[PDB]
DNA sequence: ATATATATATATATATATATATATATATAT
DNA sequence: ATATATATATATATATATATATATATATAT
DNA sequence: TGCCGTTACAATGTAACAGTGG
DNA sequence: CCACTGTTACATTGTAACGGCA
């Protein structure tokens, strides 16, 4: 009895441990990267913004 | 070296390359003997699970012919995986007639640039002459 | 992680994937699940594998008792479990040696 | 390829199949025998290829059934391969106290150990004396004689039941055996919380007790 | 009906398809139950140098969904072989960049033409700019 | 493992009614066009597994087949 | 009330695998 | 030119597993 | 409708060239 | 020099969606 629950608890804890630092890790790159890309992109879409009344007006 | 290189992950590429080209019939075994190549055949089937034995049995048994390939083969798949995150630096596959392909390679190859560069060209004078019909 | 960078991730992530691949070798729905989860384009199959794992030990539990089936609760009730039987093998030895 | 044993079986069935306790077991279980956790081999053996069992037995158009309790049997369906038999009124009776008495704390004494003249003494105690006798014989009205035969009576329902594994006799003593939980089939019917003429229905339907 | 079908062509065709899906993975036969499917594909495997059998085996043992994915391999794969005799009718195949892909199959689908027939039209209109500055 | 031929034997469609009926003391004879041309092909491998019952299978000189019990 | 069928245990003989000790021919140190 | 160590074959006999036959208890049915 | 050609992809494997650093 | 890496230009096979035609 001892043996069996002592190997499925190893078991238990060595699965989820492991999925969890395998999964979370990409989740927070994935989250960093894409806030990292929203701030990139604000800037594109205010000098593009600009451009176009320039470009409207100057013709 | 521009994409980072993870072990455990081209560990089994090329674990799953060397069953592929095995099961495709080649002779990933450098030995001549029957009985040999199929016993190391069967040990790299049983490191499956572990990829990382996989070098060693590499080193171990691994017809010297298909080192060139390896490096090929695992070296695109690496760019390849690692491009597909972003659309931007995805690659698109289209076939061409042979006229047609055969008049873009010319053109290219007289221009000095890669086939998209060249088709970039192309459209990007389209473009220009839609852009000043437009104004 | 959130202070880590990329690669630091993408390394953990690695190291977490070789853990698995020995840990999963038994199973076979489950360890194709977690080849399936190694496509680029389609991050979401990850989170998929995680609930099979979580699906998977849901039903590992052994009797009513240990029926938290949050699996991450389940292993105060084993170690409880082990400790008693501790104690309990250790009278048992007492007795047999009598 | 061939030569090969999945072309046919299945690779777990086939190891069952071959295994040293099938035969033994498989012939026990045709004959009616139910298999709880004191026979831990067998039982072990039921447990672990329950399903490659279960659909083997399903060729012969019987199911191989494990009650709630834990304990395994064969149900035969009305199209069986095997054929199938119900037991006597006096053996239902005798189940149902049997199954009592597993259940009753006032024998815990007897710690699971118990003799034949205890099982009668609580027969009489929950069932109608004379009218129970009515079926040992039908002119009874409390004679001695049939006194002793409902006593014969009852000694060889029990020795059917143990044929039946729900009950087993002590390894020296044929006067003494000990509850098995297979007894509790007999309590099938009232295991639910239902109207009792619904529940003898639903069995009937599924094929565990047919009527008298 | 424009290229000729051949029988010891094709059932070797689709004989070395169904191995290949079987190898693979793939659920070949009908039959769910583990036995039927791995003695059906037993047949298949020792029925190698057959087109009369393996078109029969196809007709009894085939799963019924891959029916529709089967035929239309090997119907590309009939095209392929007939015109890869000649240079002119072959294909070749190339990777672009997506943006440089975008942008074409926009003018592609704008215009109503294929890929070849939108790089042949822009190859002209280069070399018509072309004569116009020259 | 268990023989192949034996399996094959087993997994046939036949097998249950046949076993029933041996199992039952019947007795199988040239009649019985299918049963009998089963148990003519599959005498060398059922033979054993009715050995694993303690029961002989027996092919008479007539030629029909039967179960004949040991003692133990 | 007693014949009969059935299950269990023991004694007894068969057949096979295997370890032991001896005899014989050859190899190699003395 | 010799005697001891090795490898081979053989008979011995040791033990197990099997199958048979007999005795027993005893539970059924007329 | 169902077959049959045709296109536009996707996934993977390779050869050849260009870079980069030890 | 030399090796290892990134990239381009193919090939090879499979698949889904259109559209023609009996």
């Amino acid at each position: 009895a001892i043996r069996v629950t002592q190997s499925d608890r190893d078991l238990f804890k060595h699965l989820i441990t492991e999925a969890t630092s395998y999964v979370s890790a990409d989740y927070m790159r994935h989250a960093n990267e894409r806030r990292t890309h929203l701030d990139e992109a604000l800037a594109l879409r205010g000098e593009l913004f600009g451009s176009h009344k320039q470009l409207a007006t100057e013709q | 070296m521009k994409y980072q290189q993870l072990e455990n992950l081209e560990c089994g590429w090329k674990w799953a390359y060397l069953i592929r080209k095995h099961q495709e019939g080649e002779p990933i075994t450098k030995y001549i003997e029957n009985s040999a190549a199929h016993a190391a055949v069967d040990k790299l089937i049983k490191l499956e699970s572990e990829p990382v034995r996989v070098l060693e049995w590499i080193e171990q048994h691994m017809n010297p012919d298909l080192f060139n390939r390896m490096k090929q083969t695992i070296r695109a798949r690496r760019k390849r995986h690692f491009n597909a995150e972003h659309q931007h630096t995805r690659k698109k596959s289209i076939d061409l007639d042979f006229p047609v392909w055969h008049r873009l390679s010319a053109l290219s190859q007289r221009r000095g640039n890669t086939l998209s560069e060249t088709i970039v060209q192309l459209i990007e004078d389209a473009e220009r002459k839609e852009k000043y019909a437009n104004q | 992680l959130a202070y880590m960078e990329g690669g630091a991730l993408r390394s953990m992530s690695d190291k977490a994937l070789g853990a698995l691949r020995l840990a999963v070798a038994d199973n076979e729905h489950l360890r194709d699940a977690l080849r399936l989860s190694e496509d680029p384009k389609r991050p979401e199959r990850k989170v998929q594998f995680f609930i099979a794992v979580y699906q998977h030990l849901r039903e590992r539990i052994r009797q009513d008792i240990i029926r938290t089936d949050d699996p991450v609760d389940a292993i105060e009730q084993m170690e409880i479990e082990l400790a008693r039987l501790t104690e309990e093998l250790t009278a048992r030895e007492q007795k047999l040696a009598i | 390829s061939s030569t090969h044993i999945e072309q046919f079986m299945p690779v777990k069935l086939a190891q069952a199949l071959a295994n040293s306790l099938f035969p033994e077991l498989d012939s026990q279980l045709r004959a009616g025998r139910h298999i709880g956790i004191d026979d831990l081999d067998n039982h072990a053996f039921l447990m672990d290829f329950q399903e490659q069992l279960e659909e083997f037995y399903a060729r012969y158009n019987v199911e191989l059934i494990r009650a709630p309790e834990g304990f395994f049997y064969l149900r035969p369906r009305s199209t069986t391969l095997i054929p199938r038999s119900v037991l006597s009124e006096l053996d239902m009776m005798v189940g149902k106290i049997l199954c009592y008495l597993y259940l009753s704390p006032e024998r815990l004494a007897n710690q699971g150990i118990f003799t034949s003249q205890e099982l009668y003494e609580e027969l009489i105690s929950l069932a109608d004396e004379g009218k129970l006798m009515k079926f040992v014989n039908q002119r009874s009205s409390g004679s001695d004689l049939d006194k002793q035969k409902l006593q014969e009576k009852v000694r060889t329902t029990l020795n059917r039941l143990r044929r039946l594994g729900m009950v087993y006799f002590l390894p020296n003593n044929n006067n003494k055996f000990t509850i098995t939980e297979a007894v509790f089939r007999f309590g099938a019917d009232v295991r639910s919380g239902d109207d009792p003429r619904e529940i003898q229905l639903r069995m009937i339907r599924d094929g565990e007790a047919m009527p008298v």
